[PDB]
């Protein structure tokens, strides 16, 4: 089906494939979900092209680990990727995202900067 | 001067509203959704029935904004009933250097012809 | 430099007068028809039959001025038999800029072939 | 810059020589079939056959001149049978001001693939 | 200013790989094979299907690079099977004087889609 | 189906929404119709879009309340509406509109000359 | 069917009708037709759109009455059918064509002069 | 079928009559064949195209008598042939092709130059 933004709270065995095609690094288990804990995930005929980890912390909340794969890239999903995880939660008032990982901080800060976010010491910002 | 056809834009499984033999043939639209995938009035504009399977052209005329009618009129309504789920294209021909930068203009909707997103690229269909 | 595909006329619900097999094959039309809806002699057609709901594409020839022909000649005749209520229409490309104020030729008919009314614009379909 | 699509020319009532699903996908025509209707190796076709009502598109590949080969080959050969007698149509765009005076190159046969007659127009159809 | 219609390349007797109504409508096909024949995502391509002899046109979208897919989806899934040999080809307008002397890019495949040759001109069948 | 200019002598209940939406400021019954008072209207795919009341006294003819709704304007529909209003009715050498009510008078003169009536003072004439 | 050229030796109903489109000035019979007293005519979707009278003495043919239906000229019909003559006699080596009844000798000229014949005073003649 | 490039070990009565078009000098039987004396051929839609005669000494190997019928000339027809000969015989190191019964030695220069052979004395070698 048509590019979706799902959050993910159990995974299934092509999720576990897709997951590790987008997140090499990664092993999990080793991917706690709990309610602030959580994966949001791009689908896209029945596969995973990107995922991004949330943590909540009431008003505040915490992005790390954001990538889509490199196949498909600069055909909107990242934006509707983390579109939908900011419209999914509308408690959180301020967002950071650490630069921790990212392999092109240049490229990383032209798409913060489309998503409204500001760049700071050590990430991106967006507090409303 | 190689001149490519390329999609323009597509309206995505919106639901026809309307279809009747009696009408003036045409596929009328909403003006809002027209406006979201570039679709002119008067234009011609293929329609594929994901319902029944059969695809066929015609042209668009404008339904009043807001109404979320899609209506299949005249012949046309030979090819599609009320309730079924369409995909509405339209195509552009350009010049082969402005093509491979082309990006359409696609509207998705869900439910009673709701629009949920509006966007100017499909991902690539991974393994 | 985008291009568009655009309805440049159509003569609404013609019915065919002639329908052999054994004519040369093509789709002959009263001149006046030809006229008033824009469509040439030699210009590429499609034709989509409200009785039977084919959907096909040929080309126009001329018949004699005043004679009301609508003959659909050759394989096409598989398409239509006489008696058989069709829209004819016409398409043409021009630029995007052009496109967004161009204006059809279109043609009604009622009864045996008398031309009705001819206009530039069909209306908008509301609720 | 109103540009229309017009037919380039005609073979008309050729016969089908061979038709296999496992030839290479194409509809091979003798080269001086080509030359006189004006159609090029490599160029889109319509085929409109007389004897089953069956209408595709498909491409030109030459055959070797004088054969009088009307192969239709591939996926193509669903649609017409050996002895078929089919209509094979090319269309060409123009601007509006030369497709008024423009003439289609018309080839007409008999028989097993003759060549009786070409021309340059096609007569008025009279009551 | 004569334009031409003519085959820009094809991708000769690939097999079906994917066929789901719920999958976005679109032909996905791996970018090599794309890249092969010279066809763009968002080009419109026309499929001609050997298996079961149905002719469609829809769209191209990119599937990801050395999978091999080839997924026909949304309401085209209606016309194409798992498994199916099909013919994908996409065709381009130029001037009169290029496409006399136009290539078009040719890609052959046999067994799990493995491409085996790229060319840029098919023979002439000879008697 | 196609524009077609109707007579109305009896109202549907579809004809008296519709004409609810072209003339919000009547509220039928109020509409009185018999010979020498007339609504002729403008119907597609089964929907008024346009209306005008016509009054006959022989010879002479008063239009008022044209209205085309606002959404398809523009498109030869009040042309057709006034054009079939005059052929059907070829006694009447004589019309007149007075220019009450109208929103744009600049607009209603401009549509109405190129209907053939001349503007005075108050409305507009046709009088072969 | 296609453009054909004929010969007529028998007329029916609808070849007669025709032929009073083409020739008001005869009302045939009138129309003796015999081995050197022929009529040649252009058929098309089953009606005649041009006809010649020929008369043949051996060697020496001669031409009168050509005339096409003026709705269909500048299409080759006329060209087709005098082609069509000269080449179903063969043993004629001679052709005379005179100028009478002809509306407009400059395009008749013009045609004559297409179809190799050559101008002379009274008529058109081709002498091979 | 699509253009294959095979080696002919038996010939059906179409392979000879495709191979008297291509080689009207022959007259087969004349064409032995065996383990290395060997004729490739092009085939497209049931029909012979072009052939080549191979004669392999191990290391070493000689191509004549190389035609592409002149109908299909200029569509990559011999090119494949020859190239499709190479790969199969990948034991040779060492091609050599005489000039002998070459029509036009600079058109034949010209494609064996494209497939990367060298112009000797007295034909043309590729030496790998
Ligand atoms: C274990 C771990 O995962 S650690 C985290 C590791 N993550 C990384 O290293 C990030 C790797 N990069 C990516 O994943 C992607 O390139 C992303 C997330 C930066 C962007 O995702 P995409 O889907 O490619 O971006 P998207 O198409 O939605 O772009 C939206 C906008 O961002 C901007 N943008 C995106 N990519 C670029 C680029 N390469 N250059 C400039 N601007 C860009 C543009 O404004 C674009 O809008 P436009 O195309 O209308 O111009
Ligand atoms: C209670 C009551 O109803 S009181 C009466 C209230 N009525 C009003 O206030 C009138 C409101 N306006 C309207 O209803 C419409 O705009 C009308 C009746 C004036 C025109 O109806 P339309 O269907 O839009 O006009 P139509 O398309 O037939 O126009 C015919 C011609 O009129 C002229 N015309 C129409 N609209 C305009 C315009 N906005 N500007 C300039 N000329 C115009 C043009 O010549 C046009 O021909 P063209 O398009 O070939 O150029
Ligand atoms: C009782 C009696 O019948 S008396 C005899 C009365 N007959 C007449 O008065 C003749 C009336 N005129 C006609 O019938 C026709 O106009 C004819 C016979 C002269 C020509 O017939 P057509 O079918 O129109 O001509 P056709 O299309 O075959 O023309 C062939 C060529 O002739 C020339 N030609 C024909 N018409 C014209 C013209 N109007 N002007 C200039 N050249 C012309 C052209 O060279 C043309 O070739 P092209 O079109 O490739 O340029
Ligand atoms: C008994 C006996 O047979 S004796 C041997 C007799 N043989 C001869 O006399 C050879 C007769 N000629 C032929 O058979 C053919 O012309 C051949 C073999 C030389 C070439 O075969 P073709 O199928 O026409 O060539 P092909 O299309 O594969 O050409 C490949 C390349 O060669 C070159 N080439 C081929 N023909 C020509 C030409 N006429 N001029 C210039 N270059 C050429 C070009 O580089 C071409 O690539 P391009 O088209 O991308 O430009
Ligand atoms: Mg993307
Ligand atoms: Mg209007
Ligand atoms: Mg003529
Ligand atoms: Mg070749």
């Amino acid at each position: 089906m048509k590019l979706t933004i799902i959050r993910l709270e159990k995974f299934s065995d092509q999720d576990r494939i897709d997951l590790q095609k987008i997140w090499p690094e990664y092993s999990p288990s080793s991917l706690q979900v709990d309610d602030n804990h959580r994966i949001y995930a791009a689908r896209f005929n029945e596969r995973l092209l990107a995922a991004v980890r949330v943590t909540l912390s009431g008003t505040e909340g915490a992005l790390d680990s954001l990538r889509v794969r490199e196949v498909t890239r600069r055909r909107g999903v990242g934006q509707y990727l983390l579109e939908e995880v900011l419209r999914n939660n509308p408690g959180v008032s301020c967002w950071w995202m650490a630069d921790a990982g990212v392999e092109d901080r240049g490229v990383m800060t032209a798409f913060m900067q489309a998503l409204g976010f500001t760049a700071q010491q050590g990430g991106w910002e967006k507090c409303s | 001067s190689m001149i490519r056809t390329m999609l323009q834009g597509k309206l995505h499984r919106v639901k026809v509203t309307h279809a009747d033999l009696h009408y003036e043939g045409s596929c009328a639209i909403d003006q809002d959704f027209l406006d979201a995938a570039g679709i002119l009035e008067n234009e011609a504009i293929d329609i594929w029935n994901v319902t029944n399977g059969k695809r066929f052209s015609v042209y668009a005329i404008a339904a009043e904004r807001g109404s979320r009618i899609i209506s299949v009129n005249g012949a046309a309504a030979h090819c599609a009933s009320v309730g079924d789920i369409v995909i509405i294209a339209s195509f552009v021909t350009m010049p082969d250097e402005e093509a491979r930068t082309w990006r359409p203009n696609v509207a998705y909707f869900e439910g009673d012809n709701e629009m949920k997103r509006t966007a100017k690229a499909i991902p690539v269909q991974v393994a």
